[PDB]
RNA sequence: GGCAGACCAUACGGGUUGCC
């Protein structure tokens, strides 16, 4: 008797973990889409990748006075 | 002029490892090497202060045993006690044990002064000094200096340009004896140069190999009653053994000058050979050639032994041949299919002793002799083995405790203290039908090697100190100039670096362009630098397949098998360097590449056909 | 037969927990997104040429002040560069050449890293002098150090090759709590912006969420076929995505508790090394094996463009906090920037 | 018987051809 109760504690630790994850209330797929679609569309205006910003405002191109 | 120049500190990290894998890397096996004592004292005295008192202690114990008389031994025993033993218990920093002190205590009030009086302490001097002191020495710049010296030991390979010959002093057999000098330092040695083409002619290749092999085992610890070999080498047309050199002459030549010899005269001289014989018998060798003509003398006049020639090993395989000078033979060697041992020398010795008295050779003895000498030479020259001396169990000691050597002590003879009875003064084309074969040059490997010890002495007397400082003199002016140029703490400082050193790569396997750079080994890479920069050239261990050695225009060099369908070039300065790279080099990459498979991020992409 | 009473009560749990997910799931993102405007082809230009590291580069990290970064490389050194000028601020060698991950503090004052030293090594940039020195040595895990991420200049969390993460207190150098849960070796971990939550991946092919303060797992995410190399978080603190040696990427929501979108083109065989979102979040970038990242319309899952320029495996990447440009760590020993 | 040569020893002088 050694690995009998060793795998049991692990198997019991599993059912503890399974019941933990099942507890949470969930939300439908349409709810997440809009929240984060709207988030993307809310902050899409202020993206320097999506909005290719002017050469001057861009440092790695040509921003003037540094140091 | 020519003078040999040391390597650099860089070797330490390379060398240190070289030794560690052998085992000659402890208190004893460094100290033993008298240099490894010298640099130890140079360290222990000048830098460490707990060691200094045990060194002047130890040095003055050697200057007690090596003293002349026994009456003057007490004068120095009182000089010692009051200080080196007493003083340390007054400051109470004497760590030495009870029974250690109670031996010297009881016997220095009893006053009896045998040389093994202070011996139980000498082992405790060792005892304490190998603890930390030894370790903390290792971490010294002198310990470094050693490595620098020791490399030069394993780099030493000899030529004929290195030597400055003066005269000639012998012809016989395969070659001729030259009285040589070492131009690097400056001392007289004996070159026994041989002409290679005459050995294949006579077919004396068994005896030539033998005469080499014997010199080594004999020439181990210093013994001034045997002309010891120092260095050995071969060149495409010559072969030479480098040994000690002496002026005097031989006993056959001075038997011509003086004539017959006295009792107290021969006693001294005869005592010289017995210890030479002891040194031969203790390491299992027989000379098989005991003769007055084959014995030399130096500027002082003390004696040694010459042409080994016929000396063959009795170590394990006894030779049953009829070998020897036709005259000084025992009745054992003469017989066909019968073995013998040291008896062959002891008989030849007694045969020689007669000739050093009368002048010829014939058992019966004369009239006007002394009582003790009859009992001696009858024992030496007895036909049986069991009845003869030196062949019962002891060997050399049966000669020692004889009534002839009764007045004389066996420790003073040992040091050339007894004076010499009299002083010596100081005022071709036969073989042109044999060529250089390739089956001949195959058996010349395993020939050229130098004695670790005998060389270490060569420097000790000559120019160790004047070089020591002169290299130090430039080790400062180097780092001084290195500082002037803005310093760099040696790259491989605090990291997990293993070792580093020097090597020469050819820039690309195509041109004839050698560039030499400095290298740093790592667990996962190899970098290297030139004269000034910090590394900009690189090689991983992932990038490597395997590593072999190879001959390059007769030079053993390193191949660096590349993963990307190519190869790389290398070369070293000294011989051993090459090695210690290879060992941890071969391991580092394999263990590097071993654990590449176990990691998911670091791995090579899995193969997919 | 209690081991049997647990296993048969697990298959019923697995199938019933997954029915709770699929009872919620009726429509997909592709349906949600198909309506809105497309991205258009975003094709950037190389800007900077960071000659520096000689050996292969692994993990990097972005300086919070959007002009600096620390980059780890096999060469046994960690470099800090000025992205604007092309000047190497400082060059530092590690005590152990087995490096894997590098990090950068939020303040931009202290820094951490490590690898097969099985240790997170940490330093200070500006001591009471200027010469850079080791601050502390962190040990605990038996295996290697996969990745490490800061809380502030007093706490931090790592991930290791003994299949566990751990929180650390800088002051002491002791584990605040421990995060046992993964069976496979842990690889990449991602911080929450709020810094009270975190997610991580492993070789078992699962993603797990973790309550930071407590010290336990909250959710299990199954889907990926092969080893899960990369991971990153969405700005709002309730969404994240990952890359893998399967040669696909996936997206996940937390309240909803499942996979959302798969990013699988049929002309893609090689794996991802580390992934990252944009500021807006719509853009996802995967550290591909073919020496260039591909952009993804994280909404529709269409390929936007590629950053061809490297000549060897792309090991990692990152965005500036202000979304200005993109770094790229690669095995060709180079770091280029794109905008 | 002496000398000379051959064979060998050679950091050394002791062990079949020709000539009186
Ligand atoms: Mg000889």
């Amino acid at each position: 008797a050694s690995n009998n109760t060793a795998s049991i504690a692990q198997a019991r630790k599993l059912v503890e973990q399974l019941k933990m994850e099942a507890n949470i209330d969930r939300i439908k797929v349409s709810k997440a889409a809009a929240d984060l679609m709207a988030y993307c569309e809310a902050h899409a205006k202020e993206d320097p990748l999506l909005t290719p910003v002017p050469a001057s405002e861009n440092p790695f191109r040509e921003k003037k006075f540094f140091c | 002029s020519k003078k040999i120049l040391l390597p650099e500190p860089s070797i330490r990290s390379v060398m240190q490892k070289y030794l560690e894998d052998r085992g000659e890397v402890t208190f004893e096996k460094i100290f033993s090497q008298k240099l490894g004592y010298l640099l130890f004292r140079d360290f222990c005295l000048k830098h460490l202060e707990e060691a200094k008192p045990l060194v002047e202690f130890y040095e003055e114990i050697k200057k007690y045993e090596k003293l002349e008389t026994e009456e003057e031994r007490l004068v120095c025993s009182r000089e010692i006690f009051d200080t080196y033993i007493m003083k340390e218990l007054l400051a109470c920093s004497h760590p030495f044990s009870k029974s250690a002190i109670e031996h010297v205590q009881g016997h220095l009030v009893k006053k009896q002064v045998p040389p093994d009086l202070f011996q139980p302490y000498i082992e405790e001097i060792c005892q304490n000094l190998r603890g930390d002191v030894f370790q903390k020495f290792i971490e010294s710049d002198k310990f470094t200096r050693f490595c620098q010296w020791k490399n030069v030991e394993l780099n030493i390979h000899l030529t004929m340009n290195d030597f400055s010959v003066h005269r000639i002093i012998g012809r016989g057999g395969f070659g001729e004896v030259y009285g040589c000098r070492k131009a690097d330092t400056g001392k007289m040695y004996a070159m026994k140069c041989l002409d290679k083409k005459r050995i294949k002619m006579k077919q004396g290749e068994t005896l030539a190999l033998n005469e080499r092999i014997m010199l080594s085992l004999v020439s181990t610890g210093d013994c001034p009653f045997i002309v010891c070999m120092s260095y050995a080498f071969h060149t495409p047309d010559k072969l030479s053994f480098i040994l000690d050199l002496m002026n005097g002459g031989d006993l056959h030549y001075h038997l011509s000058q003086h004539g017959v010899f006295s009792e107290a005269d021969m006693r001294f001289y005869a005592a010289e050979i017995i210890l030479g014989l002891e040194h031969m018998h203790n390491r299992f060798v027989v000379y098989r050639d005991l003769k007055p003509a084959n014995i030399l003398l130096d500027e002082h006049g003390h004696v040694r032994i010459s042409d080994l020639g016929l000396a063959c090993d009795f170590s394990k395989k006894k030779p049953h041949a009829s070998v020897g000078t036709h005259g000084y033979m025992a009745p054992e060697v003469l017989q066909k299919g019968v073995a013998y041992d040291s008896s062959a020398d002891w008989f030849s010795l007694g045969c020689m002793l007669f000739k050093l008295l009368r002048g010829h050779s014939p058992v019966e003895l004369p009239d006007s002799f002394s009582p003790e000498l009859r009992s001696l030479l009858e024992g030496l020259l007895q036909r049986d083995v069991n009845r003869r001396l030196g062949c019962l169990g002891r060997g050399a000691q049966e000669v020692k405790e004889s009534p002839f050597f009764r007045s004389l002590d066996w420790q003073m003879v040992f040091l050339q203290k007894y004076p010499p009875p009299l002083i010596p003064p100081r005022g071709e084309e036969d073989t042109k039908g044999i060529k250089l074969l390739d089956s001949d040059q195959e058996l010349y490997r395993n020939f050229p090697l130098t004695i670790s010890e005998r060389w270490q002495q060569e420097v000790a007397e000559t120019v160790f100190d004047t070089i020591n400082a002169e290299t130090d003199r430039l080790e400062a002016r180097k780092k001084t100039k290195n500082k002037q140029l803005g310093h760099e703490e040696d790259y491989a400082l605090g990291k997990d670096c293993i070792m580093h050193g020097y090597m020469s790569k050819m820039g690309n396997p195509f041109l004839t362009q050698w560039q030499r750079r400095y290298f740093y080994l790592f667990p996962n890479r190899l970098e290297w630098r030139g004269e000034g920069e910090a590394p900009q050239s690189l090689l991983t261990m992932e990038e490597i397949q395997s590593v072999e050695e190879t001959q390059i225009k007769e030079r053993k060099c390193l191949l660096l098998k590349i993963r990307g369908g190519k190869q790389f070039v290398l070369q070293c300065d000294s011989d051993p360097e090459l090695v210690q790279w290879k060992k941890e080099l071969r391991d580092a990459y394999r263990e590097a590449q071993q654990l590449v498979q176990r990691v998911p991020k670091m791995k090579n992409k899995p193969r997919a056909p | 037969s209690e081991l049997d009473q647990l296993r048969q009560e697990a298959e019923q749990l697995k199938n019933q927990i997954r029915d709770a997910r699929k009872a919620c799931a009726d429509a997909t993102l592709s349906q949600i997104t198909n309506n809105i405007d497309p991205v258009g082809r975003i094709q950037m230009r190389t800007r900077r040429t960071l000659r520096g590291h000689l050996a292969k580069i692994y993990a990097m990290h972005w300086g919070t002040d959007s002009r600096l970064l620390v980059s780890a490389s096999q060469d046994g050194k960690l470099i800090i560069w000025d992205s604007y000028t092309t000047n190497k601020v400082h060059a530092i060698p590690l005590r152990s050449s087995w490096v894997m991950t590098c990090a950068y503090a939020p303040s931009g004052n202290y820094v951490a890293c490590g690898g097969l030293d099985n240790i997170c090594s940490i330093y200070n940039l500006k001591t009471r002098e200027g010469n850079v020195r080791v601050s502390r040595e962190l040990a605990g895990h038996t295996g290697y150090l996969s990745c490490c991420r800061f809380l502030d200049d007093n706490q931090i969390v790592t991930s290791s090759g003994d299949t566990t993460c751990a929180l650390w207190d800088i002051e002491t150098g002791q584990q605040t709590t421990t995060f046992t849960g993964h069976t496979g070796d842990v690889m990449s971990l991602s911080l929450a912006p709020d810094t009270r939550l975190f997610v991580s991946g492993a070789c078992d092919a699962s993603a797990k969420l973790w309550d930071v303060r407590e010290g336990m797992c909250r959710q299990t995410f199954t889907g990926h076929e092969s080893d899960i190399n990369a991971i990153c978080f969405f700005p709002n603190g309730n969404a994240f995505a990952t890359g893998s040696d399967d040669a696909t990427c996936r997206l996940f929501d937390l309240r909803a508790d499942q996979e959302l979108m798969t990013y699988s083109h049929d002309n893609i065989i090689c794996g991802i090394t580390s992934v990252s979102f944009s500021k807006s979040g719509r853009l996802l970038l995967a550290g591909y094996d073919d020496f260039n990242c591909n952009v993804w319309d994280a909404l529709k899952a269409d390929r936007a463009g590629v950053l061809a320029g490297h000549d060897n495996r792309v090991s990692c990447l990152g965005v500036t906090d202000d979304g200005m440009a993109v770094a790229t760590g690669s095995w060709d020993s180079f770091l280029k920037i794109w905008n």
